[PDB]
């Protein structure tokens, strides 16, 4: 009633996803440090292959309300506590990218495009769609390979076994006592 | 090989050596101590009338192999629980598990609903005295109530005239003092296949009153 | 042996499937070209496309049906049946021991 | 293949500084992530507002010291609709192409030095497919895995030697591949020498020492077995290298020989200074056979040919030696195959052990030589006219051999009839021996029995006639005052 | 040519002479952070706009609030000055009233937080849909989530490729 | 439950996020 | 002695098969063997309470005296003659060799008695679930024997026992690794109204190791280890496995 | 048995079967695939999360194809082996035993013994 029901809808589900990318790393993180040994190469495709599937989901749970939260965009307000130690504030409030936004300029060089406007990009596009439809016929090719296939009971089971020649346990019933081995 | 066994009854500790004496001069050697188990199983059955028998005697000879005679209305079964004297072709076919142990463990044991021990008597330490055409053994009977008596084993190779061999040993006997003793040869009738169980088996009739 | 056929047949399906990735690689690098607007070798890339579907089919069928001829082999009493290896060094040396040193024996004692 | 496509997948590397900055660089890189997945969990106390916020919030422990729920916001679904709509929103779709392009760049080049990394592993299809080439059929498909660790590491296959029967100790083989298409072959020790590095043959060397019984010369000769010094096993040829396993089943059958010098051990004849063991025997002196406790036939000799009547004889001895304890190595066999314990653990008593060596020693020396000496005994009976024989007798009585008996199975009757035949050679006591007279006829007999080439001679005697008269009795000194003796109950 | 885009520094030591303390701080803002575009500074030059004496002409009991301001509640000149920009910017209804472009604040001790808004009023709910700006020692800070998490997360992410790339490690 | 405590990291000392312009007069 | 053992079965079909296999594994030709086992029960005449002089309770069973009968008195032709024990028992199946065994039981063909293997097994180890199963086995070695009825079936009977029913069993057996033994067998019943045989259709198997102690663990957990190992190395071949214990209970029933 | 390999073959097989196709389909999404028709269900929106997709194909299907690849290589070899593991071959000259085989040894044996054992008869 003093102060306000800001924002944060999705927010709890954002951290449940940023967690569980953040431990399957920091479990990584923490075996990378004995160097001494590796763990198993199956080992580690085990932890840094469902390690980086927990950042899909960590990747699209961030899309899913990607209107709702660029559009939240809270900035902090707080108790005193925060003022003094000041720079963590700076530092835990602050998007920004690292040297990373650099070969991410390489990538966008690397492109065929950059200031040539609107009419010509809009045409690219249309171009780059084609590609896609060009991928399509990658369908037509998969339907040649044409390999979908599959592994009555009784029917099936003529051909595969007549397995049994008796009952092990009469068997060693009679030994025992003379009671004597009947139809299985 | 024949055989006979005399029973010193009425005796004491002491009357083995004053034997042992009496034949100190008559001897040739002696070799290694030997023993002897001699167990009374009751029989449980009184389905069965007093027409017919009950008991059977069980005889332990330490002569080098853990053999057990079973003696009951004058038949004799002849067991071992010795692992190295079991027929090899038996072991081979699966027949034996090759751990045999004594017929009286299984009795006792396995079959005691039929069959109760009765009297337990054991020999140790006995002594072989070893003549010409004769060897002459000698033990102290105990039981679980005490000194039960003395007794002489004589094993013969010579069939020759063993007549005269026992004749002459009960005389010692008469000499030491040692009256009303009991003695067997068995009862003119048995028949030898395997002599030794027969002889063995004696000892029942020496040790039956 | 003779089964040195059937296992050349399958080392072949092996270079089969070095070649499932050596086709498909220039499918990497052909739809390169191709997403770059550059429609030159669009013909040329269906190609060796339908060409990496193609050794990889192949090679599936190839391996997947030596596969069942094993388990034919395995059906019959040629190959060993279902198990492991083991020590065949006692059978042959412990008898042929005498054939080599009694016939060295023989010839030692009379010869030419 | 599959075991090269193992090792690319067993991380495995020999690299100093190469291989160490590497793995530093994945510490670094990767802890980068790690730390910055670290900002994504204070995005997590950033809530606050609830509980489960505050135990999200706990993540920092400077959050356990900086109490605060901190931060509010409002709406700019507009400014969502501005980043959805912007011109600039469609040109960031084509920040989309680019680094994708990029991405299908490196993808192609990965790809590419993909099948040239399959290229390295048909040098290995090759190397199966002269594997697959070479030594076949019957032979040792043993699969081993060394280096440790249990999994993975470094795995390979290929067979060794000893088998049935048991010598006991490293004794085996182990077989990989060359660059120059030739197959060295490992033993797991007996330490690589394609088709073995040194070779020692077993040997043999008899000496005798007579001059007549002037100067004590003594002189050697020696039953050589050299195949070659030089030697083929030829490069990418198994057939070349079945020659060289059989080379190495030779030098198996050494280490049989090693046995057979501890089985000396049990005997009084030559063995100086624990270091080396002379194989020698005292009539004539001679001398038979070496092997020194160092070892048996190492290889470095000039190389003539002259021979001698020594060197004759002495290439017998090598092939009994050797035989005898493929005997050994037999009925060792017998034991395991027909009973369940096995028989592990060699020749206690060393009553099996002695067999080898040790009953070819006695043979020679102890019946032989005693047999004569018997027979200048016999001479001391050589008075009478008389007449006296020698048979196998005594060997025909006991140890039969060849025979359609059998034992327990039909199995086990054919390894046993094996054994027999040869058990003549392995049984060889002194068989024994007679004189007897007729005219009113008296009979007489003795048997020389070798006890570990220690000699007794028991000897028996009857007279008869109208009426029966006997004795039998079982040295030497009283074997010379028996036959005295016998001169005068003979006729004289 | 470079922007420091999504905000950066602040304007500093120019007006620590003119001097902050509160309610003057908004002011100084305006200088600083080079954000004021509309109306609270259009309200500053109106008043600002009368130089002596030229010809310029065109026309151009207590306790009551926005929900948000009576969670705020105002203390000193700034209250004042809240009335006038209430009066520059309120589209009326029945019971309600709602603002164009007004920049405003909320603050303590050596430090505060200031927002340009708009405000949807009703009986039982009233928000203002605005930017928020948080200022302390001359510096402003404007931030938003999703655009927030873009951040360090493709940070990991790059940097887990690094991990990634690393692993051509045999 | 989803591991047991929250690991902490935190730090001013990183790369940099901040830039800075606007000084000038 | 305890028996530890691991049971299962093939047809006549897989034997030959399954015969090259086992010598590899174990290295040792498979040995041919047979045995008769006579089982005897107290005499239903005589009646006992189930208590000992030493209060024990004590279950009346049943007694089994097992031996070898040379294959002369087994077999049906010369013509098969031969060595080889697999391509032989095809020759033996569904029927018998001369058998009529009462005849042995009492001498025949005055006398005294061979040897016997004399036991007396108890149910294998009550277990939930036993990898393994586990057996106790009471055994002497009657020698030869004496007296006046010095036949075997005498003796049963002067010891208070009857005469209950009787097999034949012929097999080979591999000898194996720490005690490990494998019996590929076929067994026939034997009664006076014709013999049948009761593993018709193919061979019974049985893996098994006797052991001496019973009260050293470590040996018992050797022992169930290596029968494990066996199982398991012919798993995906033959499943070897744990007879139901109620099937292998020689008690009164 | 063989069964129970083969299964393992198989799924290898479809595992290699899909991911060429995710390399292909993805590079679509990869490349962006904003559709004016509100029908289209594929997704690029957010900056570091739409081109991450873009770095998660790479090693995901890249190495899921070049791994289906690299197990169905030890598939292959692994096959190899078991034909290499062999079966029981029977002896040549069985039925027919060669060499001085009988008693006949041990006349040899005999010879031996007289010849390297001295007297001379």
């Amino acid at each position: 009633f003093d102060f306000n029901g800001v924002p944060g809808q999705a927010l709890d589900a954002v951290r449940m996803r940023l967690a569980q990318l953040t431990h399957s790393l920091r479990r990584i993180r923490d075996e990378m440090s004995k160097a001494e040994l590796p763990q198993w190469y199956t080992l580690q495709s085990q932890l840094n292959v469902t390690l980086s599937q927990l950042v899909s989901v960590t990747s699209t749970l961030q899309h899913f309300q990607e209107t709702l939260d660029s559009t939240v965009v809270y900035p902090l307000p707080k108790f005193p506590t925060t003022s003094h130690e000041s720079l963590v504030t700076t530092l835990l409030r602050k998007k920004n990218i690292p040297e990373v936004d650099e070969w991410m300029k390489y990538v966008r060089e690397t492109s065929g495009v950059t200031t040539a406007l609107l009419k010509d990009e809009e045409i690219e596009k249309l171009l780059q769609q084609d590609r896609e439809i060009t991928n399509w016929a990658r369908t037509t090719f998969r339907n040649e390979y044409g390999k979908h296939d599959f592994k009555h009971a009784s029917l099936l089971v003529r051909d595969s076994k007549p397995s049994k020649p008796f009952n092990v346990d009469d068997v060693l019933k009679f030994t025992f006592t003379g009671e004597k081995p009947i139809i299985t | 090989g024949k055989s006979a066994v005399i029973f010193v009854e009425r005796a004491t500790p002491a009357t083995l050596t004053e034997l042992k004496d009496a034949l100190s001069n008559s001897i040739l050697s002696v070799r290694d101590p030997w023993s002897i188990d001699f167990r009374t199983y009751r029989c449980s059955i009184k389905n069965l009338p007093a027409d017919v028998s009950k008991l059977m005697y069980s005889i332990t000879f330490h002569h080098h192999g853990r053999q057990t005679v079973l003696i009951k209305d004058n038949s004799a079964m002849v067991t071992t629980a010795a692992a190295a004297d079991i027929p090899p072709a038996l072991v081979f076919n699966g027949s034996s598990t090759g751990v045999p142990e004594s017929i009286d463990t299984i009795l006792s044991s396995k079959l005691s609903n039929i069959w109760m021990q009765r009297q337990l008597i054991k020999g140790d330490a006995g002594e072989t005295l070893i003549l010409d055409g004769l060897t002459v053994r000698l033990v102290n009977l105990f039981s679980s109530t005490g000194f039960k008596g003395l007794l002489i084993e004589l094993q013969a190779d010579e069939a020759g005239e063993f007549e005269t061999k026992i004749a002459g040993i009960e005389g010692h006997l008469a000499e030491i003092r040692a009256k009303e003793y009991k003695t067997s040869s068995d009862s003119l009738g048995p028949d030898t296949s395997n002599e030794i169980c027969d002889l063995a088996y004696q000892y029942v009739r020496a040790l039956e009153l | 042996p003779y089964i040195q056929e059937r296992l050349k047949s399958l080392n072949d399906i092996e270079t089969q499937l070095c070649s499932m990735l050596q086709e498909a690689s220039q499918v990497t690098f052909i739809f390169g070209e191709l997403k770059r607007g550059n429609e030159s070798v669009k013909p040329q890339f269906e190609n060796h496309v339908k060409q990496f579907y193609e050794r990889l089919d192949k090679s599936t069928t190839q391996l997947r049906k030596e596969i069942q001829l094993l388990d034919e082999n395995v059906g019959t009493r040629l190959l060993p049946i279902n198990v492991n290896k083991k020590a065949l060094g006692q059978d042959t040396e412990k008898m042929e021991e005498q054939l080599d040193l009694l016939s060295a024996i023989l010839d030692p004692s009379k010869s030419k | 293949n599959e075991n090269g496509e193992t090792d690319d997948n067993i991380e495995t590397v020999m690299t100093q500084e190469q291989f160490v900055k590497r793995r530093r660089d994945m510490l670094e890189h990767i802890n980068l992530a790690m730390n910055e997945s670290s900002l994504a969990l204070e995005f997590v106390s950033l809530l606050l507002s609830s509980v489960k916020e505050s135990t999200g919030m706990s993540s920092m422990s400077p959050f356990l010291r900086k109490v605060v729920k901190p931060s509010s916001l409002n709406s700019d679904k507009i400014p969502y609709v501005a980043p959805t709509k912007k011109e600039y929103i469609e040109l960031d779709i084509l920040n989309k192409g680019w680094k994708l392009q990029s991405l299908n760049e490196s993808k192609d080049l990965l790809r590419a030095s993909f099948n040239k990394l399959s290229s390295i592993l048909q040098n290995e299809h090759d190397y199966w497919n002269k594997i697959m080439q070479s030594i076949s059929n019957k032979d040792v498909i043993f699969k081993i895995r060394d280096r440790t660790s249990g999994q993975k590491l470094l795995a390979i296959k290929y067979g060794y030697e000893d088998s049935g029967s048991t010598y006991k100790h490293d004794r085996g083989i182990a077989n990989i591949r060359n660059n120059i298409e030739s197959q060295n072959l490992d033993l797991i020790p007996h330490g690589t020498d394609f088709v073995h590095s040194v070779k020692k043959f077993l040997r043999v060397r008899i000496f005798t020492k007579i001059e007549s019984e002037d100067d004590y010369i003594l002189s050697g000769e020696s039953v050589m077995d050299r195949d070659s010094e030089s030697e083929e096993a030829e490069t990418k040829d198994i057939r070349k290298q079945i020659q060289l396993l059989k080379k190495i089943i030779f030098e198996k059958e050494l280490m049989y020989q090693i046995k057979k010098e501890c089985a000396l051990l049990i005997s009084y004849g030559v063995s100086i200074e624990n270091e080396n063991k002379v194989i020698i025997e005292l009539p004539n002196e001679k001398f038979e056979i070496e092997l020194l406790s160092l070892d048996d036939d190492s290889i470095v000799n000039h190389e003539q040919d002259l021979p001698k009547i020594n060197d004759k004889r002495a290439n017998l001895m090598l092939v009994m030696l050797r035989l005898l304890l493929v005997v050994i190595f037999k009925k060792t066999l017998r034991s395991r195959i027909s009973s369940p314990h096995g028989l592990i653990n060699l020749n206690v008593d060393d009553d099996i052990l002695i067999i080898r060596p040790i009953l070819g020693k006695v043979r020679f020396a102890n019946y032989k030589l005693l047999l004569k000496k018997i027979i200048k005994d016999y001479v001391l009976d050589i008075v009478p006219g008389s007449s006296i024989t020698e048979t196998e007798v005594e060997r025909e009585q006991p140890q039969e051999n060849k025979n359609i008996d059998d034992e327990n199975i039909t199995k086990l009757n054919k390894e046993i009839r094996a054994f027999d035949k040869l058990l003549n050679i392995p049984r060889r006591e002194l068989k024994i021996n007679l004189p007897l007279t007729e005219h009113k006829s008296p009979n007489l007999s003795l048997m020389l029995e070798s006890p570990n080439y220690c000699n007794a001679l028991i000897h028996i005697k009857f007279s008869a006639g109208t009426e029966a008269n006997a004795v039998s009795f079982d040295v030497e000194d009283f074997l010379h005052f028996i036959v005295a003796e016998y001169i005068q109950q003979k006729k004289v | 040519m470079n922007v420091t885009p999504l905000d950066e520094l602040q304007w500093k030591s120019p007006e620590w002479i003119q001097v902050f303390g509160l309610r003057t701080e908004n002011v100084l803002d305006y200088f600083a952070e080079s954000p004021f575009f509309d109306k609270t500074s259009n309200n500053q030059v109106i008043k600002m706009q009368r130089q002596f004496s030229q010809l310029n002409d065109p026309n151009a009991f207590a306790y009551v609030d926005p929900a948000r301001r009576q969670i705020l509640f105002k203390y000193p000149m700034y209250m004042q000055l809240e009335e006038e920009l209430m009066k520059l910017d309120g589209t009326e209804y029945v019971l309600s009233s709602v603002r164009e472009p007004d920049f405003w604040v909320i603050r303590k001790q050596r430090r505060t937080n200031n927002s340009g808004v708009g405000s949807a009023k009703g009986p039982e709910i009233i928000p203002l849909q605005d930017y928020y700006i948080i200022g302390a020692n001359i510096y402003q800070s404007p931030t938003i989530f999703k655009i927030v998490q873009s951040r360090l997360m493709s940070t990991s992410y790059h940097l887990n490729s690094t991990l990634e790339s690393l692993y051509d490690l045999i | 439950p989803s591991y047991s405590p929250t690991s902490p990291s935190y730090s001013p000392t990183s790369p940099s996020y901040s830039p800075t312009s606007p000084s000038y007069s | 002695v305890q028996q530890l053992s691991l049971f299962g079965s093939i047809g006549d079909d897989g034997y030959d098969l399954l015969i090259s296999t086992l010598t590899t594994i174990s290295g040792n030709p498979p040995l041919l063997y047979n045995s008769l086992c006579t089982v005897w029960k107290p005499n239903p005449s005589y009646d006992v309470e189930n208590v000992n002089s030493r209060n024990q309770l004590v279950e009346p069973n049943r007694i089994k005296l097992s031996k070898e009968v040379p294959f002369s008195y087994l077999i049906d032709e010369t013509m098969m003659d031969k060595p080889l024990n697999f391509r032989i028992l095809k020759s033996f199946t569904n029927d018998k060799i001369p058998l009529n065994y009462a005849m042995t039981r009492n001498i025949l063909h005055n006398e005294s008695c061979s040897p016997w293997s004399l036991q007396i097994s108890d149910i294998p180890a009550a277990g939930n679930n036993r990898s393994v199963s586990m057996q106790t086995i009471a055994e002497t070695i009657i020698l030869s024997s004496a007296g006046k009825n010095s036949s075997v079936s005498s003796l049963m009977n002067g010891l208070g026992y009857v005469f209950e029913f009787q097999y034949l069993t012929i097999g080979v057996k591999f000898f194996m690794k720490h005690g490990l033994i494998l019996e590929l067998q076929k067994i026939w019943q034997i009664e006076e109204a014709g013999n049948s045989q009761i593993t018709s259709g193919g061979f019974l198997l049985k893996a098994y190791i006797n052991v001496s102690r019973g009260t050293d663990i470590d040996r018992i957990n050797y022992t169930e280890t290596a029968l494990m190992n066996l199982k398991k190395e012919l798993q995906g071949y033959i499943e070897l496995s744990v007879p139901d214990r109620q099937s292998m209970d020689s008690r009164v029933a | 048995m063989s069964n129970q390999a083969l299964y393992e073959k198989l799924e290898q097989t479809r595992t290699i079967l899909s991911v060429k196709l995710a390399e292909l389909i993805n590079m679509t999404t990869i490349a962006d695939r904003n559709d004016d028709d509100e029908g289209s269900f594929a997704q690029e929106n957010s900056e570091l999360a739409v081109a991450t997709t873009s770095v998660m194909m790479v090693n995901n299907q890249t190495m899921q194809l070049i791994k289906n690849v690299q197990d169905l290589l030890i598939l292959t070899r692994s096959i190899k082996e078991k034909w290499l593991l062999n079966q029981i071959p029977v002896t040549e000259h069985s039925k027919v035993t060669r060499f001085d085989e009988k008693q006949i040894e041990e006349l040899l044996d005999n010879c031996i013994e007289t010849f390297v054992a001295e007297k001379t008869t």
